[PDB]
């Protein structure tokens, strides 16, 4: 009865959001404000903001009541 | 998140006809109470709608001059609370002047915009006694408002989605060289969209994208490749057609939006005051 | 309204809790901001390891929140000297905590009050994150937060150094402290003040350096501490296998960015390895 990680299956009804760790490589973080040293020291990265904003833009773009 | 939100589930309606039916039911359900208690004193649904449009404008004015600076998120939430409230309630039963302030008051708490009661009612242009009366009325209706919202307090506004699309366009759509030239006109169109029933009929993402593509169309920029190439709707042509029809439908709501006329509002205000004098 | 009002369960600062026919009801500023916080967040969340808000109602400026009735919490389990916490039990508790937290973090909400007594268990041994009175959305740059969140014993060093902005690390550190309390059966880091808390962290885990935590000195309440070596984790957790020490290590990374996320924690070999997590129905009951 061993555990195996399955990702959370949540239908977003919108375009694919790139993974948080890929945002730097894909060039998204060039268009979000840099997290300050104090922000970074607490674990707040510009990648969080950017990822939240893309997810909100794509959430339910295709959904119809 | 919008895609599993109460907003999507319970407060995004199939059509204007379905809204008009909720509002019509509200108007006749009040009339049936007032007649059962005890003439042309009663407002017709189209008159209620004119007053609600007028008070929604007064809610925006309130939130715009509110010190300390109210975040757009709180204003969006308050305006949504106001629209939702008057789907299922008559302006003849609950005065929209009180409900609109109670909307702003609740929105400030829900959106974690920490203001004390006195600094809230400090923003009203009334005597200290008037502000204390206003506060007592807001406290009386705060639970009523929450009940009529069915305790669905999180509102998804189009503003974050709007930010997400601008990041995406700047990253993946270099054909649009500077996407920030769309911001002012796209914001102007978002404001206009907000005056309509759009917030009850479309997703925040759909609203945000409509604003951006409307602003693009006014600029002369034909950016249908963003939908087909970047959003990958060239694969799913029906999903593309469905999306273009939502945006057309939303552009049509804004074109056919009539603002309340001064002389009309004055007459319906006097009529509204007369309804609340007797109850 | 439609609730029998059976038994008294407890009292708090902002509310009082009663058992009702089975559910738990929690009864000039207006309606309590802690009550609104719980209503507004739990209405938007639906996950087996997050407490369900079944109904809300009241009168005047008083509301009653209706929840699933929970039988016990981890604090009762940990403090119960009779019941033995096997490695399988610990894994199960941690798995559900993390699955609830993965879902919560996916929806851009921090709990910010993780501790054994906010990890409620039902009769079926399903663990739920409860008490969303301090829970808050994260990942917004404009939003400013307070550093006094999380009860002191479970508070992460970035909070204790006055982090205004933070992320899932505040929950994951508390998850490490819960794990440590499950393994030791006593609070890991029982500090009597914000300075005694930081001391106990650094005396146990070592004083972090600019290598282990690049920008630690930029945090507004940062105080330079005596450089301790810190007790090797295998000396603290004598019975912990290497997989569990790797989990603990990752939950207690000083750098909150490096500190493992709920999803990363869930993907760690600890959760995959033998023995498997105890099924809910077989978890120990006080």
């Amino acid at each position: 009865a061993l555990y195996e990680y399955q990702p959370l299956q949540i239908e977003t009804y919108g375009p694919h959001v790139p993974e948080l760790e890929m945002l730097g490589r894909l060039g998204y973080l060039n268009h979000v404000r840099a997290a300050s040293p104090q922000d970074l020291a607490g674990g707040y990265t510009s990648s969080l903001a950017c990822h939240r904003a893309l997810q909100d833009a794509f959430s339910g773009l295709f959904w119809q009541p | 998140m919008y895609h599993n939100s109460s907003q999507k589930r319970h407060w995004t309606f199939s059509s204007e006809e379905q809204l008009a039916r909720l509002r019509a039911d509200a108007n006749r359900k009040f009339r049936c109470k007032a007649v059962a208690n005890g003439d042309p004193v009663f407002l017709e649904p189209h008159e209620e709608m004119t007053l609600c449009k007028y008070y929604e404008k007064r809610l925006l004015e309130f939130c715009s001059v509110f010190k300390p600076a109210m975040p757009r998120s709180v204003v969006g939430t308050a305006c949504m609370y106001f629209k939702r409230f008057y789907l299922n309630n008559s302006v003849m039963e609950y005065h929209p002047r009180i409900i609109m302030l109670t909307c702003a008051f609740l929105a400030c708490k829900v959106d974690e915009f920490n203001v004390s009661s006195p600094q809230f009612v400090g923003n009203l242009r009334e005597s200290p006694l008037g502000q204390e009366k206003a506060l007592e009325q807001i406290l009386e209706y705060e639970l009523l408002l929450i009940q009529q919202l069915n305790f669905h307090l999180i509102v998804h506004n189009p503003y974050r989605p709007f930010e997400g699309f601008l990041i995406d366009l700047k990253t993946r759509y270099p054909i649009l060289e500077n996407p920030e030239i769309l911001r002012k006109t796209a914001d102007d169109f978002l404001n206009r969209i907000a005056l309509t029933d759009a917030y009850l009929l479309y997703t925040p993402s759909q609203i945000a994208l409509t604003a951006i593509l409307s602003s693009a169309s006014r600029a002369g920029i034909t950016m249908e490749s963003y939908l087909s190439e970047s959003l990958m709707l060239k694969e799913n042509r029906t999903c593309l057609s469905q999306l273009l029809d939502i945006m057309k439908s939303m552009r049509n709501l804004v074109k056919k939006y009539e603002p309340p006329r001064s002389e009309e509002v004055a007459v319906l205000k006097q009529k509204l005051e007369r309804c609340h004098s007797a109850e | 309204k439609r609730y029998e009002k059976l038994d008294f369960l407890g009292e708090g600062q902002f509310a009082t809790v009663y058992k009702a026919r089975i559910v738990a009801i929690k009864k000039k500023d207006g309606i309590n901001r802690t009550a609104l916080r719980e209503i507004k967040l739990l209405q938007e969340l639906s996950h087996p390891n997050i407490i369900g808000l079944l109904d809300a109602f009241g009168h005047k400026s008083n509301i009653s929140l209706v929840f699933d009735f929970m039988e016990t919490d981890l604090e009762v389990i940990i403090k119960d000297n009779s019941l033995v916490l096997t490695p399988s039990h610990i894994k199960a508790y941690m798995l559900m905590t993390l699955q609830g937290l993965e879902y919560l973090h996916q929806h851009w909400i921090l709990h910010r009050d993780l501790k054994p007594n906010n990890l409620l268990l039902d009769e079926n041994g399903v663990l739920k994150l409860a008490d969303f009175g301090l829970a808050k959305s994260f990942g917004s740059p404009n939003r400013a937060y307070t550093h006094q969140v999380v009860t002191r014993w479970y508070r992460a060093p970035e909070l204790l150094f006055g982090a205004r902005m933070y992320g899932v690390g505040v929950d994951m550190w508390a998850v490490g402290c819960i794990l440590a309390e499950l393994l030791l059966r006593v609070p890991f880091l029982p500090g009597d003040s914000d300075l005694d808390q930081l001391t106990r962290i650094f005396e146990t885990l070592g004083t972090p350096t600019e290598e282990q935590w690049p920008d630690m000195c930029s945090l507004p309440d940062y105080v330079t501490f005596k450089s301790f070596p810190g007790i090797p984790l295998h000396h603290i957790f004598s019975a912990a296998g290497d997989d569990l020490l790797d989990l603990i290590q990752g939950l207690f990374l000083f750098n909150p960015c490096a500190r493992i996320t709920a999803t990363q924690a869930l993907k760690m070999k600890y959760f995959s390895n033998r023995p498997g997590p105890t099924p809910g129905c077989q978890l120990p009951r006080p």
